[PDB]
C-alpha cells in the first residue's frame, strides 16, 4: 500500500495588504490516503472558522484539498497551516509568507 | 451526469 | 473549443465499523459542479456551480439514488479486492474511480476515460479503444476476466459515447459564460535580493481559468530547469488559479533572464522581464 505524503501551500486568495480583508489558503495535495486533517493557525492559536474543498485527486490518484477562511492580515499577527497525516510521525506546520 | 455502474471488481 | 468532463469517486473501507464512505464529485474542465458525501446527516447530490441548479428535481433526486446505489456497489467491490490480495478485514482500502470524456471543438468524443485504482495504485483501466482493458496486477487480470466475459466495455463506451457527451454538451451551453471563458494571468516579476552575490526572481501567475499553463525561466534563451523552483499550480478559492516559477540569479544578471507565460487565455505568450 502506497503512502504519499500531503504538499502543503499556504497563501491568500489576493496579494496581502494590512487591514483588508482577504482569504487565508492551505492547499495540500499529493497524499494517499485520504484521511487528513488540516487547521489554520493565527499566531498559534486555531482559528475555528475554516471552510474546504469536496475531496478531489489528481491523475496519478493523489488526493488535494483546500481549506480556508477569511482574515485581515496586519503588520504583527502570524498565519500558519497544521496538517496532521498517517505519513507524518509530527504535525507538520508550514508559516505563511506573506512577501511575494 | 453520473453513469450506472453496478459491476463489481 | 475542446472541453472533458470528469467524475471522481472515491470509497474507503472501514471494515468493523460497517459501510464505506463514499464521496463524488463531478467536473467540466477545471470547474467542480456536483458533490456527493455518504457520510453527511442527508446524503444528497448537490450543485457546486451556479449554471448547474437549472436542473429539476428529477435531476438530484435520481442522481442522489445512482450514488446510493454505487456505494453498495463500490463496498461488494472492496470485500471482494480484500479477496484477491488475501488481505485481513483490519486496515482500511481505498477503491478509486474515474470516468468521463473528452469532447474536441466540433462536439465530437476525443476520447473516453474510465479506470480505476485500488490503495492509490493503477487496478485496471478501459483503453482508447473503448472495447479492451489493461490490468496492473494478476488480480486485475480477475476482474479483466470477469468484464471481458460479460462485455462490460460496450456499456462504458455506450455512456462515453452518448450520455456522458450529450449531458457535457447541455452543461457547457447552460454555463457558457462561465465555462467558455480563458481568464488570463494577471502576471509580474518580483525580486529579492538574497546575498551580495545573489538574487532571487519570482514570476507570478495569478487569477486565471482554466489551470493548464506553462511558466518558464529563460537566460539568454534557454530553460532553466535545473535551477528553477516551481510551485505545483493551486486553486485561488474564487475558481481562479495561481502558480510562481523562481529562479536564484548572479545579482547584476537579472536582466539576461526572462519569464515565459503561456495560457489559453493569452493573446499570445507573454514575455516578462524584472524591471527595477
Amino acid at each position: 500500500m502506497i503512502q504519499r505524503t500531503p504538499k502543503i501551500q499556504v497563501y491568500s486568495r489576493h496579494p496581502a495588504e494590512n487591514g483588508k480583508s482577504n482569504f487565508l489558503n492551505c492547499y495540500v495535495s499529493g497524499f494517499h490516503p485520504s484521511d487528513i486533517e488540516v487547521d489554520l493557525l493565527k499566531n498559534g492559536e486555531r482559528i475555528e472558522k475554516v471552510e474546504h474543498s469536496d475531496l478531489s485527486f489528481s491523475k496519478d490518484w493523489s488526493f488535494y484539498l483546500l481549506y480556508y477562511t477569511e482574515f485581515t492580515p496586519t503588520e504583527k499577527d502570524e498565519y500558519a497551516c497544521r496538517v496532521n497525516h498517517v505519513t507524518l510521525s509530527q504535525p507538520k506546520i508550514v508559516k505563511w509568507d506573506r512577501d511575494m | 451526469r453520473p453513469i450506472i455502474r453496478p459491476a463489481t471488481l | 473549443g475542446s472541453h472533458s468532463m470528469r467524475y471522481f469517486y472515491t470509497s474507503v473501507s472501514r471494515p468493523g465499523r460497517g459501510e464505506p464512505r463514499f464521496i463524488s464529485v463531478g467536473y467540466v474542465d477545471d470547474t467542480q459542479f456536483v458533490r456527493f458525501d455518504s457520510d453527511a446527516a442527508s446524503p444528497r447530490e448537490e450543485p457546486r456551480a451556479p449554471w448547474i441548479e437549472q436542473e429539476g428535481p428529477e435531476y438530484w433526486d435520481r442522481n442522489t439514488q445512482i450514488y446510493k446505489a454505487q456505494a453498495q456497489t463500490d463496498r461488494e467491490s472492496l470485500r471482494n479486492l480484500r479477496g484477491y490480495y488475501n488481505q485481513s478485514e483490519a486496515g482500511s482500502h481505498t477503491l478509486q474511480s474515474m470516468y468521463g470524456c473528452d469532447v474536441g471543438p466540433d462536439g465530437r468524443l476525443l476520447r473516453g476515460h474510465d479506470q480505476y485504482a485500488y490503495d492509490g495504485k493503477d487496478y485496471i483501466a478501459l483503453n482508447e479503444d473503448l472495447r479492451s482493458w489493461t490490468a496492473a496486477d494478476t488480480a486485475a487480470q480477475i476482474t479483466q476476466r470477469k468484464w471481458e466475459a460479460a462485455r462490460e466495455a460496450e456499456q462504458r463506451r455506450a455512456y462515453l459515447e452518448g450520455e456522458c457527451v450529450e449531458w457535457l454538451r447541455r452543461y457547457l451551453e447552460n454555463g457558457k459564460d462561465k465555462l467558455e471563458r480563458a481568464d488570463p494571468p494577471k502576471t509580474h516579476v518580483t525580486h529579492h535580493p538574497i546575498s551580495d552575490h545573489e538574487a532571487t526572481l519570482r514570476c507570478w501567475a495569478l487569477g486565471f481559468y482554466p489551470a493548464e499553463i506553462t511558466l518558464t525561466w529563460q537566460r539568454d534563451g534557454e530553460d532553466q530547469t535545473q535551477d528553477t523552483e516551481l510551485v505545483e499550480t493551486r486553486p485561488a478559492g474564487d475558481r481562479t488559479f495561481q502558480k510562481w516559477a523562481a529562479v536564484v540569479v548572479p545579482s547584476g544578471e537579472e536582466q539576461r533572464y526572462t519569464c515565459h507565460v503561456q495560457h489559453e487565455g493569452l493573446p499570445k505568450p507573454l514575455t516578462l522581464r524584472w524591471e527595477p
